């Protein structure tokens, strides 16, 4: 049925969205570090 | 019907559930930023 | 109405209408025979209500599980080995019982009867006395005979 193929769906998002929560982590922590660099350097 | 409604349903489940992966995307990057401010406090003029 | 998961079927539910077209895939018959099923899907509710109590035949209850059909079977195994236990070995000790009572009855009757010819004669333990099943005119006779010696 279409209802298992969209709950397939479903659940890959729903993993995506943990998988970009930590990807967009570590590349903020970039963000944070530039930042306090410019603060720094200031 | 039924099948096609639940469908539908699930499918909105999965564009909302995308929706979060990229608002939680966001909220990294502006958490990240966030609390950055009492660091540099502690760390710089502190110093 | 009771223990209807032994005739279980085992998206299709312990109905048993006794006495449905939908998007849902209702091309399907259970074989929930001992009853009959209709045709019926868990993609839709509203299908397997139709097909089961929404009209017409009534959904006959039934255990939870086959697994509740299975322990209903073997507590009924165990109740028909309990039952033949007290119909056959606690029937040979209600014998066993019965013929211990009829033995104590026979023995406090004997301390009767020696009571009683304490009272009628020497009170030294000695009797003379015969226990039988007789008639009525047996009864008669042994009252003839004993006359001597009456209450």
């Amino acid at each position: 049925l279409a209802a298992e193929q969209e709950a397939q769906h479903i659940v890959a998002a729903a993993r995506n969205a943990k998988m970009a929560r930590l990807r967009q982590a570590k590349e903020e922590a970039e963000r944070e570090i530039a930042e306090h660099r410019a603060q720094v350097e200031r | 019907q039924m099948v096609r409604f639940i469908r539908q349903e699930a499918e909105e489940k999965a564009n909302e559930i995308s929706v979060s992966a990229e608002e939680e995307f966001n909220i990294e990057k502006l958490q990240l930023v966030e609390a950055e401010k009492k660091k540099i406090r502690q760390e710089y003029e502190r110093k | 109405a009771v223990r209807d998961l032994s005739n279980l079927v085992k998206l299709v539910t312990l109905l048993a209408v006794v006495p449905t077209s939908y998007v849902v895939p209702r091309s399907s018959k259970l074989l929930y025979e001992d009853l009959y099923t209709v045709t019926l899907f868990g993609r839709v509710a509203d299908n397997f209500r139709i097909a089961a109590r929404e009209k017409g035949f009534q959904i006959r209850d039934f255990e939870y599980s086959s697994e509740a059909q299975e322990s209903r079977n073997q507590e009924l195994e165990k109740l028909v080995h309990d039952q033949e236990s007290l119909r056959s070995s606690l029937l040979q000790w209600c014998y066993t019982s019965y013929g211990e009572v009829f033995s104590s009855w026979m023995h406090f009757c004997a301390v009767r009867v020696f009571a009683e010819s304490i009272l009628r004669y020497g009170l030294p333990p000695s009797f003379l006395a015969c226990v039988l099943a007789p008639s009525v005119k047996g009864e008669k006779k042994v009252r003839s005979i004993l006359e001597e010696l009456c209450g």
